[PDB]
């Protein structure tokens, strides 16, 4: 999972200074390796709920 | 006319896996699109809907 | 109600008859056996009959028909074997997937009280004391029943 985290790809959603997952396959890999939820992980990274 | 209901691949997998648990084996691979497509193709419904 | 289709080795029939005599509550009328509680033995015979199914295998018996009147199991024996060979049951992974949605945190466990409630109320009718003795030991400190281990223990034993 550590070496998979380097494959994360993020792009501006609608050129609105907001990050969205450009690629999700490596995100799916990272989520499965810890047994996490890929959608939840991507939402957390793209949008931190402080 | 359009498609009103839109559901994420991972959410769909974790929600409707009970329909065909044989598809998408428990922790034996990492893929979202392929697993969801197999699950839907095993649901014997109008495949032109989605 | 059922026709003679498949028969296994007679020693299997012999040990089924022996278990029935174990359950036979008729001292002199040993030929006849309980009409309704034979499904309980079918439960004890390595099978899992659902309520509706264990009813219409007997042709929708009434409560007086279930308990007062007697019956000869050996007529039902082909139908018992048919029920065994239907394999109208899910798999262990299927069971854990089905009970997984009955959770709100995804910790690999299910809270005990709601599990007892759904076992007694949501599903087929069952007395509570049965459910507490079912997850007796499986019950833990915080109630988070290990549903995977619990169901594998159930179907295996």
């Amino acid at each position: 999972a550590i070496m998979h985290f380097g494959n994360m790809k993020f792009k501006l959603k609608q050129r609105e200074e907001q990050a969205e997952p450009d690629g999700t396959e490596e995100a799916d890999k990272s989520a499965y390796l810890m047994g996490l939820n890929s959608a939840d992980l991507l939402k957390g990274l793209c949008h931190p709920r402080v | 006319k359009g498609f009103p209901n839109r559901i994420l691949y991972g959410d769909f997998r974790q929600r409707y896996r009970i329909l065909n648990p044989a598809a998408i084996p428990e922790g034996q691979f990492i893929d979202s699109r392929k697993g969801a497509e197999k699950l839907l193709s095993s649901l014997d419904i109008d495949h032109n809907q989605y | 109600a059922s026709k003679i289709k498949i028969e296994f080795t007679p020693e299997q029939i012999e040990e089924f008859k022996e278990a029935f005599m174990l359950f036979d509550r008729t001292p002199k009328c040993e030929m006849k056996i309980t009409y309704g509680q034979c499904g309980d033995v079918l439960r004890a015979l390595g099978q899992n009959p659902t309520q509706a199914e264990v009813l219409r295998v007997l042709g929708k018996p009434r409560q007086e028909e279930l308990n007062t009147k007697m019956m000869d199991f050996e007529t039902f024996l082909p139908m018992l074997q048919h029920i065994s060979k239907n394999k109208d049951t899910g798999t262990y992974e299927d069971f854990v997937e089905g009970l997984r949605v009955f959770d709100k945190e995804g910790n690999g466990t299910v809270m005990g009280a709601e599990l007892r409630h759904v076992l007694a109320t949501l599903g087929e009718r069952l007395t509570e004391d049965e459910v507490e003795k079912l997850m007796a030991g499986q019950e833990d400190s915080n109630g988070c029943i290990n549903y995977e281990a619990f169901v594998k223990h159930i179907m295996s034993s």
